[PDB]
Parts: C-alpha cells; structure tokens; sequence
C-alpha cells in the first residue's frame, strides 16, 4: 500500500509550575508534523505559526465567544483536570528495585563490568552513583539513561567498568523522590 | 514542573482516529472509538476519575473535517514516512524460570500505522501479548509499546518484528538469554 | 472527578 497519507493532530497542553500557582495553556494544531496555528494563554489569541495557519487564526480570532472559552482554559480545563488526576499522577511514588550483577565488556575476557539495574520506579528523576570501598567512582560509568517502560514505571542500568580485586566492596547508591534515605546495594568480589 | 496534554489525531485514507491524555510522557487514558469507552492505562486510575467517551468522538469528527480542509489547503501534500527506531528490552533483570516481560519499544515514526509481531524461535506468538496505542512525542512523531510475558530459558530466542511504510524490509530486533 | 475535554473547532473552508 503506497497510497499517500494525510495526518491531522491537535494537542491541548497544560503546563503547571509550582502546583497550580502558575499555569500556561497551549492549543496547538498540526498538519503532519507542522504546527500551523496555536493559542497561547500568554497571548490570549490564536496566532499563525506558519503561513498555512493564517486563515485559522483570523477566523477563530473573530469569534469572541471561542476566545473567551480559550482564555478561561487555564481555570476551567487545566486547573480542573489537575485536581481530578493529581492524586494518582502528581503524587505517584514507586520506589525502585535495585539489583547488581557482573558482566563483561568483551565476552572472552573476565568480569570487568558491574551493572546496577534500577527497575520499576516512578517518577523519572533518579540519581545513581557507584562507590568502591566507600569512595565514589566517577570514571568509567556508562548508562542506558532513563528508560520508559510505557506502563508508568521507569528503569535504568548504570554500569561501572572496573577490574575487581579481592577484598573490594562496591556499592550502588540510588536516590529518588520515593525514598527518604539513599538505597544502597553492595557487591563483593 | 508537570505537563498534561490532550492529544488527538486523524489519519486519511485509513480513517483512523485517536484521543488520549498524557501526563509527563505517560498515558492516563485513551478512548476506544469503536466501543466508545474510556480505557485507563492503569485500571486503578478508573476508580479515582472518569471521562465521558462521547466528547472524544465529537473532537475526532472535527479533526476529520479539519484534515479535509488542510489537505486541500496544502494542495494535497502527503505526509513523509519516518521509519521507527526499535528497541527490545526486559522489564527486569532476567533469571531462568522467573517470569518476566519483553518490551518492544517502537519510537520516532510517522504515520501512526505499524505492524508488530512477536516471534519465539522464528514463530509468531500471541498468547498474553498486549500493546499501547500510538503515543505522542514532542517532535510530533509517535512511539508505541508492545509487551510479551515470558519464562526465560536457554532454549527460546525472541524477536520483535516491526513493519512500517518507511522501512524497505521488516525490522527485526532480537533478544536471547545472556 | 470527571476529566474535562477541551473542544476542537473547525477551520474555515
Ligand atoms: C498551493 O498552490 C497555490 C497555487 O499555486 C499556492 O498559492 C499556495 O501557496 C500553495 N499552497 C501550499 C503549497 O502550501
Ligand atoms: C500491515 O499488513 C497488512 C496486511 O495484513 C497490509 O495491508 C498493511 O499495508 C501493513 N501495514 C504496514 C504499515 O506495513
């Protein structure tokens, strides 16, 4: 099937700063990926983003009742829906499971990679650090970065490249808003 | 600090529509257009809130009308296919005989039409699979998740097979134990 | 308790 496709998108966005103290509403219309017209609550009228959207801005801006609907959106739409969903979105906290296992940069060489697998947490902001015998190791650290699982949980792997010596204790330390104290997991050579 | 987006689309000639709410990149719910039901991404969401699915149907009807208008205005300029990036990963560190989930992440593509197949040892599997709807990105492409619960063994290999009009051949992304 | 939709409006023809 090589028939041409045509896509229309609309995104009505509510941006919240300090709870619902500062709220910005954006009404955005797109043809394929091209935003052609938008309403920005900072402005209070539709403005064409590209030439394609000039007719829509002029026509919609002539509808005072429509504009007054959009000017009230920060209250009647954004703040309202925030109050509806806040208890299970804004306030969602799911602490991570932390697992440490060894691996190899080269399948034939010996174990020279410590993986700190941090799984199932929400929200996304997290800090993961490596320690060798109580001292933070910042060199040789590589990560997948933040991974969305698509089910309101995140994961991340933080890997430390190192040659373990007998005696050493490695610590992976996780901080996250769901925790009141750092979560640490040790690994011994 | 937080962003809630009500994202809609309508696609011709497929006559596909979609209506969803996003919170900080996660789906709160979408509306099943054929059943006219609100589908909460986590079931527990539905006990703390509701949504009248009819409102989505009304918006999608306007989006359809606007697509026809904008198609004309553009002189029937079609969308350019953007093929996806595909990643396969597991929900949690893998241990033999301990239940887990394979995640197939399909990212950065348009249009929102895709064929996805899970393969176990080269054979299609459908038992217990699930998927998300098309999820919006900030660059206005799409992403999507497909899920396969599985029991890790050393005998089974897996692939996520993704077809998309922007790809010349199907994209296969492999997973196996280790 | 009810999430409220923002309506979309029709472009000029
Ligand atoms: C469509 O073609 C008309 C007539 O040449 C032109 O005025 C208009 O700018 C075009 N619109 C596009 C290419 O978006
Ligand atoms: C999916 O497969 C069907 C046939 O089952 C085909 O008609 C359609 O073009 C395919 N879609 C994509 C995006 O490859």
């Amino acid at each position: 099937d090589t028939r041409p496709r045509f896509l229309e998108q609309v995104k009505h966005e509510c941006h919240f700063f300090n709870g619902t103290e500062r709220v910005r509403f954006l009404d955005r219309y797109f043809y394929h990926q091209e935003e052609y017209v938008r309403f920005d609550s900072d402005v209070g009228e539709y403005r064409a983003v590209t030439e394609l959207g000039r007719p829509d801005a002029e026509y919609w801006n002539s509808q005072k009742d429509l504009l007054e609907q959009r000017r009230a959106a920060v209250d009647t739409y954004c703040r309202h829906n925030y109050g509806v969903v806040e208890s299970f979105t804004v306030q969602r906290r799911v602490y991570p499971e932390v697992t440490v296992y060894p691996a190899k940069t080269q399948p034939l060489q010996h174990h020279n990679l410590l993986v700190c697998s941090v799984n199932g947490f929400y929200p996304g902001s997290i800090e993961v650090r490596w320690f060798r015998n109580g001292q933070e190791e910042k060199t040789g650290v590589v990560s997948t970065g933040l991974i969305q699982n698509g089910d309101w949980t995140f994961q991340t792997l933080v890997m430390l490249e190192t040659v373990p010596r007998s005696g050493e204790v490695y610590t992976c330390q996780v901080e996250h808003p769901s925790l009141t104290s750092p979560l640490t997991v040790e690994w011994r050579a | 600090e937080h962003v809630i987006i009500q994202a809609e689309f309508y696609l011709n000639p497929d006559q596909s529509g979609e209506f969803m709410f996003d919170f900080d990149g996660d789906e709160i719910f979408h509306v099943d257009m054929a059943k006219k039901e609100t589908v909460w991404r986590l079931e527990e969401f539905g006990r703390f809130a509701s949504f009248e699915a009819q409102g989505a149907l009304a918006n999608i009807a306007v989006d359809k009308a606007n697509l026809e208008i904008m198609t004309k205005r553009s002189n029937y300029t079609p969308i350019t296919n953007v093929p996806p990036e595909v990643t396969v990963l597991t929900n949690s560190p893998v241990e033999l005989r301990e239940p887990n989930v394979l995640i197939c992440f399909i990212d950065k593509f348009t249009p929102p039409v895709v064929n996805v197949t899970w393969l176990r040892n080269g054979k299609p599997v459908t038992t217990g699979v699930s998927e998300t709807v098309f999820l919006p990105r900030e660059d206005h492409l799409f992403r999507k998740f497909h899920y396969l619960p599985f029991l890790p063994s050393t005998e089974d290999v897996y692939d996520c097979r993704v077809e998309h009009w922007g790809l010349d051949e199907p994209l296969l992304k492999h997973w196996e134990f280790d | 308790e009810t999430v409220c939709p923002r309506t979309t409006q029709q472009s000029p023809e």
